[PDB]
């Protein structure tokens, strides 16, 4: 899938809280999600307090990926909503996150590479007297 | 970052994918077992340790390992 | 921005408040750092110089008041410590400053030379002469 | 790597406090520090081994310098029984006028604290008798020390750099060690107490400018090589023999009369002589058994080989234990640390009962406080080699190399040992509780006649077995005629029998329906203890609940709340666990040696006798009694020289209840606790100016645990010696 | 909710009623009546069969039982 | 400071004889004054009516460790 | 006679402890009036302790210097009846507890579900089996001469 982008996307309504970004947004990096809804309706949102969201597309600022995803899990099991978050820089760089492939990661999706495959059950690792003195580790062979 | 592998014995019932809270986990086509479908690991960087995935696996051990290694901000879960 | 974690009430956004703010050796940005160091040590040390010569081990002898202003000073020597090692560990020789940029209405500013290696340097100067300078006066004008 | 563990580079990437915290905490595991060989690791290890030498021949000087500077040999030498050592001077200004006037004690003109260690004796006994001798010691211990320092640094060099060949021979390094360690410091050693310290006893002075002069036997060595021994044994001290003077003494040097010095109470030096001699010449004799590069000896492997019982009982038998033991340093650090814990035990029990030191069995407070703390250090050194033999069992094992050996054997079956100490430890625990429940009660009731009162026959049977005769039986040594009894009447036990048969002394002292009980419950302390240790030294490598323990390591916080929930897992968390149990037992034994020796020399034995049957009397007749003194160092009237003593005991009360804290409480309470205030900080004016470089975090699991350990440790440790120490000098009788 | 209140209240009320036998049968109420200030106060009596029987303490009016 | 007894002739003589104000400034004073001169009676009870409570006073000790 | 013991009878610590504990007794006696019942509670008390007194030293019992019984556990064959009688007497029961037990668990193991009859115990089949504990050392010992104690 190519990723796609948020240019001008409009906020809930939210009174204001103290559970939001900090400095490391500033300094480090933080998260965007970005929806759509077909009515407007109250969500519960996950620094504390209840928000609106408006109807059509909204978007949201939130400084880790776990609340991102655990609004992004409520919002579908809940409202049948489709989501998707990116990851914000200081320099401007925006790099997508979730589906990467277009599906959800549940499903499974032809083209998809293996990472961290052991063709071994978990009692034939080496004993750690056989990897000593050197940088790896039993489990990494 | 934490290191999580995945072993053959897995069958392919999803539930660590479905448990992982920060979309570490993903399934990719098989061959050796009867769902024709196994897990992997790749957003290794975003594992923060719960060891939600190895609570939900049903064998005799788990065929997903999660060893805690080099802490960074991401793995710790700050947020400031 | 309701997404910041900071919240607008009375107390954090009046006119009084601002004005007091804004208007403290601290928050003056275009004057260099030397000469609000020099009010802050001022300040600082003539405050400081009370509790030691009222609740010191002395404060009944005849000596009492004069030692206390003694131990005053002690204390601002090591606050001045205090100082010159977090400048040395904070900020570098050529890196510039880290101060916010812009204002809260959006305008473009200067930022502020005091998150530097000089401007430190001249801030911490400037509090070990003026803390001197109260301890000195503050003892001077109690027993004279 | 640029940060400031640069032995570790994961530990230097993360920008939290840990980075910190850790850095302390890993910096002497250096196989665990990143790019490490065999050879540097060896390396390092010799130059800590010379640096811990120097650091404890720098303390020993320092010791004798303030001796020597601070306090009043010259006067204490004169008058032994009436005068107080002085360790140091005082200097404080927080210091009050009531406090230097009540601090004064002694021949001294200001403050100063009195010495409990007990190096007065033992400086007296090896004949140091000015101030002068003590400087020159404390000379020549700053030259070993600086010599110590030199060498480390000479062989951290390249071309003086060892290589794991010489580090590894075995047989070589026995031999030296069994030859020239231990034998030829003995002779030494005995050359020493015949030229110097017995002349000194005898009122002479021998010293370096005049020790060639003199002659320590009129006859000299022609009876040594000639053969005639016994001429060396001709004319003992007498009984009425003053120590240091000329009175009533003697010329032989070497002797085995046995006993104690009647004025002293303590052993004769020449038996000490004697003694070290024969060991010297023991060690000499035993010190050539390995073979070498002279083509004679024994060989360690093919020793091993050999040892294997026909009919496979053994399993393979001792094959590839030479390897394994070589090998791995952990296996090396486990026995040394078992012989070193089970050598201070011995130490601990033997220097109480047969004392070495002139004038230290009238010291009391001395006597108590060197038990105690050798009873401690053993107890501390057992349990650490019980977690590094758990650690070689993590780490240096190899199960092939090992097959069907006594090792594999020993893993084979750990179920039945661990539930046979088990068995053990509830039968102990059950019927000592029991009883014990039973005696209070019929006590509380008013009918102290039902009480179930054991004696201890076994122990009276093995103590009139040596000579004796306040129980009845007549065994061995007891009866008159008898093999034993005769074939060593003419020689020992002529004073063996007086020093053992007199009520003065603590040798062998009078046990009852009392100690029992206390015995009992030393061996369930001791059978729980050994019981957490080896399930934790066995079940390191992996069990049901986790097969694969061994790829996580030695220390670990858990392995999440899955399958019921596994916390203290690891065998980090048996040795911590153990550690508690370990102090109990201590605990329980110097308990009991102190209310037994307070109520012999207070001079009633009918209490102990009598209240030490049920837990009430312990309650009451120890604790409750004996701190009147101790809680009244300060008053709202006034103070004495105690009060610092007092501040102390409730100083380590405050440790302990600290302890609880980190304890009980969790990580997740602090974590959140710790993100409102990092908020707080943030959002005020003319605080955020000043920002924070590392992240600050709440403490690890492991970390904490750690800590909460260090607190009870300390609380126990402080709170006890203060106890101690006061209630016994208080009194001081 | 409304059942285990129910419960809960007659669970109350015997227990009660115990209290009010004790003060009946087995006291010295009588006995403190006229002298309120000299005699302790005690509703319970200890039986006698380990030996426990010293735990009947002189409490007071001719009575031998446990202090209330 | 409130509980005691009079004499006749009008003096009042407290339990403790008001050692409040001046020995519960300090953490010895409570822990001498207070745990260490009170606790005399319940250790000395055996044998009496009130010996019941002293052997409380041991096992509730042995419940609070066994909860460690 | 055995390790510097004193027979309970000869011993004097032992009359002075019963003339301290009836001289206690009386203190509390001479308060109440003699028809009253304390009295006669009193009057059996002291009863009670002159015959537990007669009857420790009829047994021969070996006090101490403190005056107290002291109980010997050698085996010597005077003080049988201290320790070792009561001994086997416990180990009969022990034995006959757990056989009872171990029985019933292997009779309830053939079921398909023995968790059910464990915490939901039926009576018919523990009343037949407790009786056959009073031959439990017959048992267990042919059983284990065949075979049948140890698993394999
Ligand atoms: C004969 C010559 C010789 C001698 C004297 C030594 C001696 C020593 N070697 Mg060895 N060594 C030798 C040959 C020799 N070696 C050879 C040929 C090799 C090559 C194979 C080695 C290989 C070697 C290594 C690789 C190392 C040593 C180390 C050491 C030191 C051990 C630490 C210590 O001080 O123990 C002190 C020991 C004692 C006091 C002896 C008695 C101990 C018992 C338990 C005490 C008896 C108690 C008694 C009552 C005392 C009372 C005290 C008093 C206050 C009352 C010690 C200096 C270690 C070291 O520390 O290096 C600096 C080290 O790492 N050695
Ligand atoms: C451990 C080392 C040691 C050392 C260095 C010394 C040193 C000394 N001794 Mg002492 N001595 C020692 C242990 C030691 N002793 C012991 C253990 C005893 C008890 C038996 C004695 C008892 C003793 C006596 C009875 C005498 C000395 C004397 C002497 C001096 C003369 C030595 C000599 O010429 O004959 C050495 C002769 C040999 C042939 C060497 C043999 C060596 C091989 C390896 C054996 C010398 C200063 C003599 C003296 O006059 O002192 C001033 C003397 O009369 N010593
Ligand atoms: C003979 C010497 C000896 C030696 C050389 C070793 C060697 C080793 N030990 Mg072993 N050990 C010993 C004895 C010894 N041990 C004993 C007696 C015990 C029982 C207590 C242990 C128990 C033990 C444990 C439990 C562990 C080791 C481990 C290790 C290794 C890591 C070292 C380290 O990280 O410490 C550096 C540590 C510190 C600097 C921080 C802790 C310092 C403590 C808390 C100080 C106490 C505070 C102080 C007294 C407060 C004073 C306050 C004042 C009021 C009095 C190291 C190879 C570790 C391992 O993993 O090995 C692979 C490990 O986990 N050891
Ligand atoms: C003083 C309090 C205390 C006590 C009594 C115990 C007791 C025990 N410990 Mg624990 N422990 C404690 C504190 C304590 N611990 C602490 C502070 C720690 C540090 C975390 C540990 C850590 C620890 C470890 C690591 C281990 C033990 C084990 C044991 C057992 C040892 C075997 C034995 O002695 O059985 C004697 C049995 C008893 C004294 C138990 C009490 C019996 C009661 C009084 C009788 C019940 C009768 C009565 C009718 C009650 C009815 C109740 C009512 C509601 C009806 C025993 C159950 C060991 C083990 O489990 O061995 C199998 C073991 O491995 N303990
Ligand atoms: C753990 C071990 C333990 C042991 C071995 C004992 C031992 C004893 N207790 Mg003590 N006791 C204990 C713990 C223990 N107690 C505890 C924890 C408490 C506190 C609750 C007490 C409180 C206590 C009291 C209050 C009394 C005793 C008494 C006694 C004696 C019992 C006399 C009797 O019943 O036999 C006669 C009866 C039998 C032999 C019963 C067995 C018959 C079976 C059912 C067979 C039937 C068929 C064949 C005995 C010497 C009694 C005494 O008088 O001692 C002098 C007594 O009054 N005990
Ligand atoms: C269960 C383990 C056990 C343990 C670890 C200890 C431990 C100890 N005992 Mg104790 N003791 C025990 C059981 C135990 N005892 C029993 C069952 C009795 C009989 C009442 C005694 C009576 C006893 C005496 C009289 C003395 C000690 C003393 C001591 C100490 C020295 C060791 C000794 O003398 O060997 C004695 C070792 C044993 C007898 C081994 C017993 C092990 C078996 C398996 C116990 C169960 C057997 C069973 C009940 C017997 C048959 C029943 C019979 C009626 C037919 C040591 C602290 C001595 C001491 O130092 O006191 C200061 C001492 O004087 N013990
Ligand atoms: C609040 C709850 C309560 C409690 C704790 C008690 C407690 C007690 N009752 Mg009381 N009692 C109560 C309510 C209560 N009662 C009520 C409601 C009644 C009216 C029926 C009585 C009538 C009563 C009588 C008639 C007697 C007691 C006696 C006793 C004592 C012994 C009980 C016994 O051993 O039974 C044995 C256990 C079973 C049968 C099973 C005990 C102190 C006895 C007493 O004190 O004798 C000296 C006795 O004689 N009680
Ligand atoms: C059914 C009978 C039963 C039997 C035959 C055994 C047998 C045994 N036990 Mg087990 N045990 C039982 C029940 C039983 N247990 C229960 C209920 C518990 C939980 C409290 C335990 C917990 C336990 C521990 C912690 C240990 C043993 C150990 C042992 C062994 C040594 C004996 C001993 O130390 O006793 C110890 C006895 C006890 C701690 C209490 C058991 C007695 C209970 C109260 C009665 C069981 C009777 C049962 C209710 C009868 C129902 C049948 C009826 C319906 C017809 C031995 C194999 C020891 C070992 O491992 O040795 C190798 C040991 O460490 N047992
Ligand atoms: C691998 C390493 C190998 C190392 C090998 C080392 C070998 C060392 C050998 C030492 C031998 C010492 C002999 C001492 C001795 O006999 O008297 C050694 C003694 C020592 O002499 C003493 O010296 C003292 C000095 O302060 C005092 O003067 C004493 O009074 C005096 O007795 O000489 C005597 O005259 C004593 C009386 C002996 C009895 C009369 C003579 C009997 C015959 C002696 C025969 C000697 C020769 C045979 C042995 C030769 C060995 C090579
Ligand atoms: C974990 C581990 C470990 C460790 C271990 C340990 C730590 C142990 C200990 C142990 C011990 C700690 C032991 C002890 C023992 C002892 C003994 C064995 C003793 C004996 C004795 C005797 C025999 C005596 C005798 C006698 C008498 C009685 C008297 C006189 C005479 C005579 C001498 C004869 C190791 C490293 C190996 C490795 C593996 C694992
Ligand atoms: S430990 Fe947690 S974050 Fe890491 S892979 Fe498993 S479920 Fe995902
Ligand atoms: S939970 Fe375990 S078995 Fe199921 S898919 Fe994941 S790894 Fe495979």
């Amino acid at each position: 899938t190519p990723p796609q982008l948020d240019p001008n996307t409009p906020s809930p309504i939210f009174a204001g809280s103290t559970g939001g970004l900090l400095r490391k947004a500033q300094v480090e990096e933080f998260y965007v999600i970005t929806w759509n809804s077909p009515k407007e309706q109250i969500f519960e949102m996950p620094t504390g307090g209840a928000a609106i969201m408006r109807e059509g597309p909204n978007l949201l600022k939130l400084a880790r990926k776990e609340q991102c995803l655990a609004l992004g899990t409520r919002l579908r099991s809940k409202y049948k909503i489709t989501y998707q978050f990116y990851r914000v820089f200081p320099n401007g760089e925006v790099q997508y996150l979730h589906p990467k492939d277009g599906v959800y990661p549940e499903k499974a999706n032809p083209g998809r590479e293996g990472v961290g495959l052991n063709m071994r059950s978990i009692g034939k690792n080496v004993s750690p007297i056989e990897v000593k003195f050197t940088g790896k580790q039993s489990y990494d062979l | 970052s934490h290191s999580v592998k995945i072993y053959d014995t897995c069958i392919g019932c999803t539930q660590c994918v479905r448990a992982c809270p920060t979309d570490v986990l993903e399934m990719i086509p098989w061959d050796g077992c009867k769902a024709k479908q196994i897990a992997s690991a790749p957003r290794t960087e975003d594992c923060v340790g719960c060891k939600r995935c190895e609570s939900a696996c049903p064998t005799d051990f788990l065929s997903v390992r999660v060893y805690l290694w080099h802490e960074t901000t991401r793995s710790m879960g700050l947020a400031y | 921005d309701p997404f910041i974690g900071s919240l607008e009430t009375p107390v954090t956004s009046s006119p009084l408040i601002a004005w007091y703010l804004s208007n403290l050796p601290g928050y003056r940005t275009a004057v260099n750092p030397l000469l609000r160091g020099v009010e802050v040590g001022l300040a600082h040390g003539f405050f400081l110089v009370g509790p030691f010569v009222k609740a010191g081990p002395l404060r009944n002898t005849a000596y009492a008041g004069s030692a206390g202003s003694l131990a005053a000073a002690g204390l601002v020597v090591i606050l001045s410590m205090c100082l010159t090692i977090y400048g040395i560990s904070s900020f570098k020789e050529g890196e510039p400053s880290i101060a916010p940029s812009l204002t809260l209405t959006g305008r473009k500013k200067q930022p502020d030379q005091l998150q530097t290696a000089d401007g430190w340097a001249k801030f911490t100067g400037g509090f070990f002469f003026g803390g001197i300078s109260g301890v000195t006066w503050a003892y001077f004008l109690l027993y004279v | 790597a640029l940060r400031f563990p640069r032995f570790s580079q994961g530990l230097a990437q993360d920008p939290t406090t840990r980075r910190i915290w850790f850095g302390i905490a890993t910096a002497h595991d250096f196989e665990n520090h990143d790019d490490i060989t065999e050879e540097r690791l060896y390396q390092n290890i010799f130059a800590s081994h010379f640096g811990q030498l120097a650091i404890i021949f720098l303390w020993t000087s320092g010791n004798l310098f303030h001796v020597a500077w601070q306090g009043n040999f010259e006067a204490w030498v004169q008058d032994p029984l009436h005068v107080r050592p002085i360790a140091h001077a005082i200097w404080d200004p927080h210091f009050g006028q009531p406090a230097v006037e009540a601090f004064t004690r002694g021949g001294a003109l200001g403050p100063v604290n009195i010495a409990y260690s007990g190096v007065y004796q033992w400086w007296y006994t090896i004949g140091l008798r000015t101030n002068g001798d003590l400087y020159t010691g404390a000379l020549f211990l700053l030259f070993l020390s600086a010599i110590s320092l030199i060498a480390g640094w000479l062989h951290l060099q390249p071309k003086w750099k060892p290589s794991v060949s010489w580090f590894k021979n075995a047989e070589s390094r026995l031999n030296h060690h069994l030859s020239g360690l231990f034998g030829v410091s003995s002779l030494a050693w005995t050359g020493h107490l015949v030229h110097v310290a017995i002349p000194g006893s005898r009122g002479e002075y021998v010293r370096w400018n005049n020790f060639l002069g003199v002659l320590p036997h009129p006859q000299g060595l022609g009876p040594l090589f000639t053969g005639q021994w016994n001429l060396y044994a001709q004319n003992p001290d007498s009984s009425s023999h003053l120590f240091g003077t000329s009175q009533g003494t003697g010329t032989a040097i070497l002797t085995l009369l046995g006993g104690f010095h009647p004025q002293t109470q303590s052993l004769w030096l020449t038996d000490i002589a004697h003694h070290h001699l024969a060991i010297a010449i023991l060690f000499l004799v035993a010190g050539h058994m390995y073979r070498t590069n002279f083509g004679i000896g024994h060989s360690i492997k093919d020793l091993l080989e050999a040892h294997i019982p026909p009919g496979g009982r053994l399993g393979r038998g001792h094959r590839g234990l030479y390897d394994t033991i070589n090998n791995s340093i952990h296996f090396q650090l486990g026995l040394a640390l078992a012989s070193l814990g089970v050598i201070t035990s011995l130490v601990a029990q033997h220097m109480y009962s047969l004392p070495a030191y002139a004038f230290i069995a009238q010291d009391f407070t001395t006597q108590a406080a060197l038990y105690t703390h050798h009873q401690y250090i053993a107890g501390f050194i057992m349990t650490g080699a019980f977690a590094h033999g758990a650690i070689f069992f993590i780490r240096d094992y190899n199960p092939e190399q090992n097959e069907d050996n006594v090792l594999a054997r020993m893993l084979d079956h750990k179920e039945a040992i661990i539930s046979h100490l088990s068995w053990a430890s509830l039968f102990l625990g059950f019927h000592t509780l029991g009883l014990y429940v039973h005696n209070d009660v019929m006590l509380a009731f008013g009918t102290p006649e039902k009480q179930i009162l054991i004696e201890p026959i076994f122990a009276q049977w093995i103590q009139s077995a040596h000579g004796k005769t306040s129980y009845g039986f007549d065994v061995l040594l007891s009866s008159t005629n008898s093999p034993a009894f005769n074939a060593g009447r003419s020689i020992w036990l002529p004073g063996w029998l007086n020093a053992i048969n007199e009520n003065s002394n603590s040798l062998f002292l009078t046990i009852g329906p009392g100690d029992f009980l206390v015995h009992h419950a030393i061996a369930l302390g001791l059978h729980t203890t050994t019981l957490i240790l080896v399930k934790g030294a066995l079940d390191a490598r992996g069990s049901k609940l986790m097969p694969d323990k061994k790829d996580f390591g030695y220390s670990f916080p858990c392995d999440g709340p899955g399958r019921g929930g596994t916390c203290d897992i690891s065998a980090w968390d048996a040795f911590y666990l153990a550690v508690f149990w370990m102090l109990n037992t201590i605990g329980w034994v110097t308990f009991y040696w102190h209310w037994k020796h307070i109520t012999l020399w207070q001079g009633n034995v009918s209490q102990f006798n009598e209240s030490s049957t049920y837990l009430m009397g312990w309650l009451r007749d120890y604790l409750w009694l004996n701190s009147s003194q101790l809680i009244n160092g300060y008053n709202p009237f006034g103070m004495n020289s105690l009060s610092v003593w007092a501040w102390m005991f409730l100083f380590g009360h405050l440790v302990w209840a600290t302890g609880f804290m980190f304890l009980i409480s969790w990580r997740g309470y602090w974590q959140e606790l710790i993100e409102t205030l990092a908020w707080a900080h943030e959002r005020t004016p003319l605080a955020n100016l000043i920002r924070w470089r590392d992240k600050p975090v709440a403490l690890s699991i492991v970390q904490a645990r750690l800590v909460g350990l260090a607190h009870f440790s300390v609380g126990y440790i402080f709170t006890y010696a203060a106890f101690l120490i006061a209630s016994t000098s208080g009194k001081f009788g | 909710v409304f059942s285990a209140h129910f419960g809960q209240l007659s669970i109350i009320f015997l227990w009660l009623s115990g209290m009010y036998f004790h003060g009946a049968r087995f006291s010295n109420y009588e006995a403190w009546l006229s002298d309120p200030t000299h005699i302790g106060p005690s509703a319970q009596v200890v039986w006698s069969i380990v030996g426990q029987e010293i735990l009947n303490g002189d409490v007071g009016g001719g009575f031998r039982g446990i202090q209330i | 400071d409130v509980w005691g007894s009079i004499s006749d002739q009008g003096v009042v003589t407290h339990i403790t004889g008001g050692n409040f104000a001046q020995s519960s400034i300090t953490i010895n004073g409570w822990l001498r004054d207070f745990l260490w001169a009170q606790a005399s009676q319940v250790i000395q009870s055996y044998g009496s009516s009130l010996s019941a409570y002293g052997l409380f006073f041991l096992g509730a000790h042995f419940v609070w460790a066994f909860s460690l | 006679d055995i390790s510097g013991l004193t027979p309970c009878k000869d011993s004097k610590q032992f009359a002075k402890r019963e003339k301290q504990q009836i001289k206690k007794l009386e203190s509390s006696l001479k308060l109440y009036a003699p028809e009253s019942a304390p009295a006669l509670a009193l009057n059996a008390q002291i009863e009670k302790t002159k015959r537990r007194f007669d009857n420790y030293g009829k047994y021969g019992l070996l006090c101490g210097s403190d005056g107290l019984p002291h109980l010997i556990v050698n085996g010597d064959q005077r003080h049988w009846g201290e320790f070792i009688t009561p001994g086997i007497l416990f180990l009969y029961i022990a034995g006959w507890i757990g056989w009872v037990g171990r029985s019933y668990l292997i009779a309830i193991s053939g079921e398909k579900k023995p968790a059910m009859k464990e915490i939901i115990i039926d009576v018919p089949l523990a009343s037949r089996i407790i009786f056959r504990g009073f031959i439990w050392p017959v048992a267990a010992y042919r059983e284990f001469l065949n075979g049948d104690l140890i698993a394999k």
